[PDB]
Protein backbone atom coordinates (compact mmCIF):
# COMPACT_ATOMS: atom_id res chain seq x y z
CA UNK A 1 0.00 0.00 0.00
CA UNK A 2 2.30 2.84 1.25
CA UNK A 3 5.27 0.86 1.24
CA UNK A 4 8.47 0.99 -0.96
CA UNK A 5 7.10 4.54 -2.97
CA UNK A 6 9.34 6.44 -4.66
CA UNK A 7 9.68 10.30 -3.91
CA UNK A 8 8.12 10.78 -6.95
CA UNK A 9 5.17 8.96 -6.74
CA UNK A 10 4.74 11.14 -2.87
CA UNK A 11 5.32 14.43 -4.49
CA UNK A 12 2.54 13.38 -6.95
CA UNK A 13 0.14 12.33 -4.76
CA UNK A 14 0.92 15.29 -2.01
CA UNK A 15 0.58 17.23 -5.11
CA UNK A 16 -3.12 16.29 -5.83
CA UNK A 17 -6.21 18.10 -4.57
CA UNK A 18 -7.64 14.89 -2.89
CA UNK A 19 -7.07 14.85 0.60
CA UNK A 20 -7.22 10.76 1.05
CA UNK A 21 -4.74 10.98 -1.65
CA UNK A 22 -2.16 13.20 0.43
CA UNK A 23 -2.93 11.27 3.50
CA UNK A 24 -1.76 8.16 1.28
CA UNK A 25 1.39 9.59 0.33
CA UNK A 26 1.92 11.29 3.43
CA UNK A 27 1.84 7.78 5.09
CA UNK A 28 4.33 7.00 2.34
CA UNK A 29 6.62 9.73 3.23
CA UNK A 30 6.34 8.71 6.49
CA UNK A 31 7.32 5.01 6.59
CA UNK A 32 10.07 6.35 4.24
CA UNK A 33 11.63 8.08 6.81
CA UNK A 34 11.26 5.72 9.66
CA UNK A 35 13.17 2.81 7.96
CA UNK A 36 16.36 1.45 9.29
CA UNK A 37 18.46 2.27 6.66
CA UNK A 38 19.66 5.52 5.33
CA UNK A 39 16.10 7.48 5.60
CA UNK A 40 16.20 9.80 2.61
CA UNK A 41 16.10 12.72 4.12
CA UNK A 42 17.82 15.49 1.52
CA UNK A 43 15.50 13.61 -0.94
CA UNK A 44 12.52 14.63 0.54
CA UNK A 45 13.32 17.92 1.76
CA UNK A 46 14.54 18.84 -1.99
CA UNK A 47 11.27 17.68 -3.22
CA UNK A 48 9.83 20.97 -1.53
CA UNK A 49 7.52 18.64 0.70
CA UNK A 50 8.16 20.04 4.08
CA UNK A 51 5.66 22.93 3.78
CA UNK A 52 2.96 21.18 2.87
CA UNK A 53 3.51 18.69 5.67
CA UNK A 54 3.69 21.48 7.72
CA UNK A 55 0.33 22.56 6.23
CA UNK A 56 -0.99 19.17 7.18
CA UNK A 57 -0.17 19.64 10.93
CA UNK A 58 -3.00 22.35 10.88
CA UNK A 59 -5.84 20.05 9.74
CA UNK A 60 -7.56 18.97 12.45
CA UNK A 61 -10.18 17.95 10.53
CA UNK A 62 -8.30 14.92 9.03
CA UNK A 63 -6.35 13.56 12.21
CA UNK A 64 -4.60 10.82 10.65
CA UNK A 65 -2.91 13.08 8.05
CA UNK A 66 -2.07 15.51 11.36
CA UNK A 67 -0.39 12.33 12.63
CA UNK A 68 1.47 11.23 9.66
CA UNK A 69 3.24 14.62 8.75
CA UNK A 70 4.02 15.12 12.15
CA UNK A 71 5.81 11.83 12.50
CA UNK A 72 7.86 12.60 8.74
CA UNK A 73 8.50 15.92 9.96
CA UNK A 74 9.74 14.72 13.58
CA UNK A 75 12.04 12.13 11.40
CA UNK A 76 13.30 14.83 9.19
CA UNK A 77 14.23 17.22 12.43
CA UNK A 78 15.64 13.85 14.00
CA UNK A 79 18.65 14.53 11.03
CA UNK A 80 21.60 17.24 10.55
CA UNK A 81 21.40 21.44 11.77
CA UNK A 82 20.56 21.88 8.32
CA UNK A 83 17.59 19.31 8.00
CA UNK A 84 16.07 20.35 11.32
CA UNK A 85 16.28 24.52 10.23
CA UNK A 86 14.28 23.36 6.50
CA UNK A 87 12.05 21.70 9.70
CA UNK A 88 12.22 24.82 11.44
CA UNK A 89 12.18 27.64 8.64
CA UNK A 90 8.64 25.68 7.29
CA UNK A 91 6.93 27.07 10.42
CA UNK A 92 6.71 23.85 12.34
CA UNK A 93 7.57 25.41 15.57
CA UNK A 94 4.30 26.83 16.02
CA UNK A 95 1.94 24.39 14.80
CA UNK A 96 3.71 21.82 16.88
CA UNK A 97 2.84 23.22 20.09
CA UNK A 98 -0.59 23.72 18.68
CA UNK A 99 -1.00 20.11 18.22
CA UNK A 100 0.14 19.54 21.83
CA UNK A 101 -3.36 20.60 22.84
CA UNK A 102 -4.75 17.92 20.71
CA UNK A 103 -7.67 15.62 22.12
CA UNK A 104 -5.33 12.33 20.65
CA UNK A 105 -2.49 11.43 22.88
CA UNK A 106 -0.23 9.99 19.85
CA UNK A 107 -0.67 13.26 18.13
CA UNK A 108 0.31 15.54 21.05
CA UNK A 109 3.08 12.75 22.26
CA UNK A 110 4.59 12.92 18.28
CA UNK A 111 4.49 16.95 18.92
CA UNK A 112 6.34 16.52 21.96
CA UNK A 113 9.04 14.58 19.96
CA UNK A 114 9.45 16.71 17.22
CA UNK A 115 9.72 19.47 19.92
CA UNK A 116 12.34 17.65 21.20
CA UNK A 117 14.39 16.86 18.27
CA UNK A 118 13.61 20.78 17.15
CA UNK A 119 15.17 21.91 21.08
CA UNK A 120 17.84 19.49 20.82
CA UNK A 121 19.53 20.91 17.35
CA UNK A 122 21.15 23.79 20.25
CA UNK A 123 21.19 26.79 21.86
CA UNK A 124 19.43 29.02 19.59
CA UNK A 125 16.18 26.44 18.72
CA UNK A 126 16.05 26.01 21.90
CA UNK A 127 15.17 29.34 23.20
CA UNK A 128 13.42 29.89 19.62
CA UNK A 129 11.07 26.77 21.13
CA UNK A 130 10.63 28.62 24.20
CA UNK A 131 9.65 31.74 22.61
CA UNK A 132 6.88 30.22 20.58
CA UNK A 133 5.78 29.05 24.24
CA UNK A 134 5.98 25.60 24.34
CA UNK A 135 6.43 25.24 28.15
CA UNK A 136 2.93 26.30 28.90
CA UNK A 137 1.00 23.07 27.53
CA UNK A 138 4.12 20.94 27.77
CA UNK A 139 3.87 21.55 31.22
CA UNK A 140 0.16 21.84 31.25
CA UNK A 141 0.56 17.80 29.72
CA UNK A 142 1.94 16.38 32.91
CA UNK A 143 -0.43 18.67 35.66
CA UNK A 144 -2.14 15.52 36.91
CA UNK A 145 -2.23 14.26 40.63
CA UNK A 146 -0.25 11.00 39.98
CA UNK A 147 2.11 10.43 36.98
CA UNK A 148 1.43 6.87 37.16
CA UNK A 149 -1.38 7.49 34.82
CA UNK A 150 0.05 7.97 32.34
CA UNK A 151 1.50 5.88 29.39
CA UNK A 152 5.18 4.96 30.03
CA UNK A 153 6.35 6.24 26.39
CA UNK A 154 3.79 9.16 26.79
CA UNK A 155 5.60 10.33 30.12
CA UNK A 156 9.25 9.27 28.73
CA UNK A 157 9.10 11.49 25.43
CA UNK A 158 8.08 14.21 27.83
CA UNK A 159 10.87 13.97 30.01
CA UNK A 160 13.52 13.59 26.96
CA UNK A 161 11.82 16.55 25.45
CA UNK A 162 12.16 18.91 28.66
CA UNK A 163 15.41 17.58 29.31
CA UNK A 164 16.29 18.97 25.84
CA UNK A 165 14.69 22.38 26.85
CA UNK A 166 17.93 22.35 29.85
CA UNK A 167 20.41 21.41 27.96
CA UNK A 168 22.71 23.15 26.02
CA UNK A 169 25.25 26.50 26.99
CA UNK A 170 26.45 29.41 25.00
CA UNK A 171 24.04 30.44 26.51
CA UNK A 172 22.18 28.29 29.11
CA UNK A 173 18.81 28.22 28.97
CA UNK A 174 16.64 31.56 29.85
CA UNK A 175 16.99 31.72 34.06
CA UNK A 176 12.71 32.05 33.84
CA UNK A 177 11.91 29.20 32.15
CA UNK A 178 14.35 27.20 34.21
CA UNK A 179 12.05 28.13 37.67
CA UNK A 180 9.35 27.50 35.00
CA UNK A 181 10.25 23.44 34.43
CA UNK A 182 12.02 22.85 37.09
CA UNK A 183 8.91 21.85 39.81
CA UNK A 184 7.73 19.27 37.29
CA UNK A 185 11.69 18.24 36.84
CA UNK A 186 11.70 17.37 40.84
CA UNK A 187 8.51 15.45 40.16
CA UNK A 188 9.63 12.88 37.65
CA UNK A 189 13.05 12.72 39.41
CA UNK A 190 10.78 11.47 42.36
CA UNK A 191 9.32 8.59 38.96
CA UNK A 192 9.90 4.95 39.41
CA UNK A 193 10.54 4.18 35.65
CA UNK A 194 14.09 3.99 34.98
CA UNK A 195 14.02 6.16 31.89
CA UNK A 196 12.47 8.64 33.41
CA UNK A 197 14.73 8.82 36.18
CA UNK A 198 17.88 8.58 33.88
CA UNK A 199 16.37 12.03 31.37
CA UNK A 200 15.44 13.90 34.74
CA UNK A 201 19.03 13.30 36.11
CA UNK A 202 20.58 14.39 32.77
CA UNK A 203 18.55 17.45 32.88
CA UNK A 204 19.60 18.37 36.30
CA UNK A 205 23.39 17.71 35.00
CA UNK A 206 22.79 20.42 32.73
CA UNK A 207 21.06 22.70 34.93
CA UNK A 208 24.23 22.77 37.26
CA UNK A 209 26.72 22.58 34.80
CA UNK A 210 27.41 26.43 34.99
CA UNK A 211 27.77 29.37 37.59
CA UNK A 212 26.67 29.22 41.13
CA UNK A 213 23.70 31.05 40.92
CA UNK A 214 22.20 27.89 38.48
CA UNK A 215 23.45 25.18 40.35
CA UNK A 216 21.34 27.34 43.52
CA UNK A 217 18.32 27.14 41.68
CA UNK A 218 18.42 23.51 41.49
CA UNK A 219 19.67 22.97 44.98
CA UNK A 220 16.96 25.20 46.87
CA UNK A 221 14.67 23.16 45.40
CA UNK A 222 15.75 20.41 47.84
CA UNK A 223 17.13 17.14 45.10
CA UNK A 224 20.13 16.88 46.15
CA UNK A 225 18.81 13.65 48.59
CA UNK A 226 17.52 12.04 45.62
CA UNK A 227 20.26 12.68 43.54
CA UNK A 228 22.10 10.66 46.11
CA UNK A 229 19.92 7.98 46.22
CA UNK A 230 19.71 7.52 42.23
CA UNK A 231 23.67 7.82 42.72
CA UNK A 232 23.25 4.34 44.17
CA UNK A 233 21.05 2.53 41.40
CA UNK A 234 22.29 -0.20 39.79
CA UNK A 235 21.04 1.50 36.78
CA UNK A 236 24.39 2.75 34.59
CA UNK A 237 22.18 5.00 32.97
CA UNK A 238 20.90 6.60 35.81
CA UNK A 239 24.32 6.21 38.01
CA UNK A 240 26.04 7.99 34.86
CA UNK A 241 23.63 11.58 35.20
CA UNK A 242 23.11 11.44 38.86
CA UNK A 243 26.58 11.51 39.48
CA UNK A 244 27.43 14.22 36.83
CA UNK A 245 25.10 16.48 38.70
CA UNK A 246 26.69 15.56 42.10
CA UNK A 247 29.95 16.70 40.69
CA UNK A 248 28.55 19.96 38.88
CA UNK A 249 27.35 20.71 42.31
CA UNK A 250 30.52 20.46 44.36
CA UNK A 251 32.33 22.57 41.85
CA UNK A 252 30.08 25.52 43.65
CA UNK A 253 29.91 27.00 47.04
CA UNK A 254 31.72 25.18 49.95
CA UNK A 255 27.74 25.22 51.21
CA UNK A 256 26.33 23.46 48.45
CA UNK A 257 29.21 20.82 48.67
CA UNK A 258 28.06 20.18 51.88
CA UNK A 259 24.66 19.87 51.06
CA UNK A 260 25.39 17.27 49.07
CA UNK A 261 28.17 15.77 51.88
CA UNK A 262 25.13 15.77 54.52
CA UNK A 263 23.09 13.63 51.89
CA UNK A 264 25.37 11.20 52.25
CA UNK A 265 27.37 11.35 49.03
CA UNK A 266 30.17 10.25 50.20
CA UNK A 267 29.29 6.92 51.19
CA UNK A 268 28.22 5.68 47.88
CA UNK A 269 32.09 6.80 46.75
CA UNK A 270 33.77 3.58 47.56
CA UNK A 271 31.77 1.71 45.01
CA UNK A 272 32.35 4.45 42.44
CA UNK A 273 36.00 5.07 42.83
CA UNK A 274 36.21 1.26 42.26
CA UNK A 275 33.49 1.29 39.75
CA UNK A 276 33.94 -1.03 36.44
CA UNK A 277 33.14 1.80 34.02
CA UNK A 278 35.99 3.79 33.36
CA UNK A 279 33.51 7.00 33.24
CA UNK A 280 32.22 6.29 36.45
CA UNK A 281 35.62 6.21 38.18
CA UNK A 282 36.84 9.13 36.30
CA UNK A 283 33.83 11.66 37.10
CA UNK A 284 33.51 9.96 40.85
CA UNK A 285 37.47 11.02 41.30
CA UNK A 286 37.10 14.69 39.83
CA UNK A 287 34.00 14.79 42.23
CA UNK A 288 36.53 13.98 44.76
CA UNK A 289 38.76 16.37 43.71
CA UNK A 290 36.23 19.34 44.24
CA UNK A 291 35.67 17.93 47.43
CA UNK A 292 39.25 18.10 48.70
CA UNK A 293 38.99 21.41 47.30
CA UNK A 294 37.06 22.87 49.82
CA UNK A 295 37.02 23.77 54.15
CA UNK A 296 39.25 21.39 56.07
CA UNK A 297 36.11 19.86 57.86
CA UNK A 298 35.26 18.72 54.16
CA UNK A 299 38.69 17.28 53.86
CA UNK A 300 38.39 15.77 56.87
CA UNK A 301 34.64 13.84 56.10
CA UNK A 302 36.56 12.54 53.27
CA UNK A 303 38.82 11.20 55.43
CA UNK A 304 36.24 9.75 57.74
CA UNK A 305 34.27 7.49 55.49
CA UNK A 306 38.11 5.85 54.39
CA UNK A 307 37.68 7.57 51.10
CA UNK A 308 41.66 8.30 51.49
CA UNK A 309 42.84 4.81 50.93
CA UNK A 310 40.35 4.24 47.57
CA UNK A 311 42.36 7.70 45.87
CA UNK A 312 45.63 6.22 46.79
CA UNK A 313 44.13 3.04 44.88
CA UNK A 314 42.97 4.84 41.84
CA UNK A 315 46.20 6.84 41.74
CA UNK A 316 47.73 3.26 41.81
CA UNK A 317 46.28 1.91 39.05
CA UNK A 318 43.17 3.29 36.53
CA UNK A 319 42.65 4.85 33.23
CA UNK A 320 45.55 7.68 32.77
CA UNK A 321 42.66 9.66 33.08
CA UNK A 322 41.81 8.90 36.31
CA UNK A 323 45.15 9.17 37.68
CA UNK A 324 45.15 13.03 36.78
CA UNK A 325 41.80 13.51 38.46
CA UNK A 326 43.21 11.44 41.45
CA UNK A 327 46.27 14.25 41.10
CA UNK A 328 44.55 16.53 41.18
CA UNK A 329 42.52 15.42 44.39
CA UNK A 330 45.85 14.77 46.30
CA UNK A 331 46.62 18.22 45.40
CA UNK A 332 43.91 19.98 46.39
CA UNK A 333 43.71 18.15 49.48
CA UNK A 334 47.44 19.03 50.36
CA UNK A 335 47.21 22.81 49.40
CA UNK A 336 43.95 22.95 51.93
CA UNK A 337 44.23 20.14 54.26
CA UNK A 338 45.99 20.34 57.82
CA UNK A 339 49.14 19.04 58.51
CA UNK A 340 47.51 16.06 60.53
CA UNK A 341 45.55 15.17 57.28
CA UNK A 342 48.67 15.08 55.19
CA UNK A 343 50.62 13.13 57.76
CA UNK A 344 47.62 10.70 57.28
CA UNK A 345 47.77 10.98 53.43
CA UNK A 346 51.34 9.54 53.40
CA UNK A 347 50.79 7.09 56.07
CA UNK A 348 47.99 5.71 53.60
CA UNK A 349 51.21 5.17 50.65
CA UNK A 350 50.42 8.01 48.70
CA UNK A 351 54.00 9.00 47.92
CA UNK A 352 55.49 5.61 45.88
CA UNK A 353 52.68 6.01 43.47
CA UNK A 354 52.26 9.49 43.29
CA UNK A 355 56.26 8.95 42.47
CA UNK A 356 55.39 6.01 39.53
CA UNK A 357 52.91 8.84 38.08
CA UNK A 358 56.03 11.11 37.28
CA UNK A 359 57.34 9.48 34.46
CA UNK A 360 53.89 10.03 32.67
CA UNK A 361 54.45 11.83 29.37
CA UNK A 362 51.74 14.28 29.98
CA UNK A 363 53.58 17.74 31.46
CA UNK A 364 50.21 19.48 33.20
CA UNK A 365 50.01 15.98 35.74
CA UNK A 366 54.23 16.51 36.26
CA UNK A 367 53.51 20.15 37.07
CA UNK A 368 49.90 18.96 39.45
CA UNK A 369 52.80 15.99 41.12
CA UNK A 370 55.58 18.75 41.96
CA UNK A 371 52.98 20.75 43.42
CA UNK A 372 51.39 17.76 45.51
CA UNK A 373 55.21 16.60 46.63
CA UNK A 374 56.26 20.81 47.54
CA UNK A 375 53.21 20.78 50.13
CA UNK A 376 53.90 17.41 51.56
CA UNK A 377 57.47 18.56 52.21
CA UNK A 378 55.94 22.28 53.29
CA UNK A 379 53.66 20.03 56.27
CA UNK A 380 57.11 17.89 57.02
CA UNK A 381 59.27 21.08 57.70
CA UNK A 382 56.16 22.08 60.09
CA UNK A 383 57.18 18.82 61.94
CA UNK A 384 61.20 18.45 61.30
CA UNK A 385 60.64 15.39 59.23
CA UNK A 386 61.94 16.40 56.12
CA UNK A 387 64.37 14.37 55.85
CA UNK A 388 62.18 11.14 56.79
CA UNK A 389 60.03 12.11 53.87
CA UNK A 390 63.58 12.47 52.03
CA UNK A 391 64.85 9.04 52.50
CA UNK A 392 61.06 7.34 51.84
CA UNK A 393 61.10 9.30 48.45
CA UNK A 394 64.78 7.59 47.31
CA UNK A 395 64.17 4.72 48.72
CA UNK A 396 60.86 4.06 46.05
CA UNK A 397 63.04 5.43 43.23
CA UNK A 398 61.52 8.59 42.89
CA UNK A 399 64.31 10.80 43.70
CA UNK A 400 65.62 9.70 40.31
CA UNK A 401 62.54 10.67 38.54
CA UNK A 402 62.52 14.27 39.90
CA UNK A 403 66.64 14.85 39.20
CA UNK A 404 65.42 13.37 35.73
CA UNK A 405 62.65 16.23 35.23
CA UNK A 406 65.14 18.90 35.78
CA UNK A 407 66.66 18.66 32.26
CA UNK A 408 62.80 18.93 31.13
CA UNK A 409 61.42 20.68 28.02
CA UNK A 410 58.95 22.83 30.40
CA UNK A 411 60.04 25.40 32.14
CA UNK A 412 58.06 25.44 34.75
CA UNK A 413 58.58 21.60 35.62
CA UNK A 414 62.38 22.80 34.87
CA UNK A 415 62.02 25.35 38.08
CA UNK A 416 59.92 23.26 40.61
CA UNK A 417 62.23 19.88 40.06
CA UNK A 418 65.58 22.15 40.59
CA UNK A 419 64.03 23.57 43.56
CA UNK A 420 62.82 20.60 45.36
CA UNK A 421 66.01 18.86 44.84
CA UNK A 422 67.97 21.62 45.95
CA UNK A 423 65.59 22.30 48.67
CA UNK A 424 65.72 18.54 50.53
CA UNK A 425 67.45 16.28 48.21
CA UNK A 426 70.99 18.43 48.71
CA UNK B 1 40.88 24.79 43.28
CA UNK B 2 37.29 24.27 42.28
CA UNK B 3 37.54 22.74 38.62
CA UNK B 4 34.19 23.05 36.39
CA UNK B 5 33.98 20.68 33.59
CA UNK B 6 33.84 23.50 30.39
CA UNK B 7 37.61 23.92 32.58
CA UNK B 8 40.68 22.13 30.35
CA UNK B 9 28.93 10.88 27.19
CA UNK B 10 25.94 12.14 26.68
CA UNK B 11 22.99 11.40 25.49
CA UNK B 12 21.36 11.37 21.57
CA UNK B 13 19.89 15.09 22.16
CA UNK B 14 17.57 13.76 18.64
CA UNK B 15 16.22 10.85 18.49
CA UNK B 16 14.36 9.38 15.34
CA UNK B 17 11.45 7.34 15.40
CA UNK B 18 10.74 4.13 13.54
CA UNK B 19 8.36 2.58 15.95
Amino acid sequence: GTVNWSVEDIVKGINSNNLESQLQATQAARKLLSREKQPPIDNIIRAGLIPKFVSFLGKTDCSPIQFESAWALTNIASGTSEQTKAVVDGGAIPAFISLLASPHAHISEQAVWALGNIAGDGSAFRDLVIKHGAIDPLLALLAVPDLSTLACGYLRNLTWTLSNLCRNKNPAPPLDAVEQILPTLVRLLHHNDPEVLADSCWAISYLTDGPNERIEMVVKKGVVPQLVKLLGATELPIVTPALRAIGNIVTGTDEQTQKVIDAGALAVFPSLLTNPKTNIQKEATWTMSNITAGRQDQIQQVVNHGLVPFLVGVLSKADFKTQKEAAWAITNYTSGGTVEQIVYLVHCGIIEPLMNLLSAKDTKIIQVILDAISNIFQAAEKLGETEKLSIMIEECGGLDKIEALQRHENESVYKASLNLIEKYFS
Amino acid sequence: DKKRKRGMHGIESKRRKKK
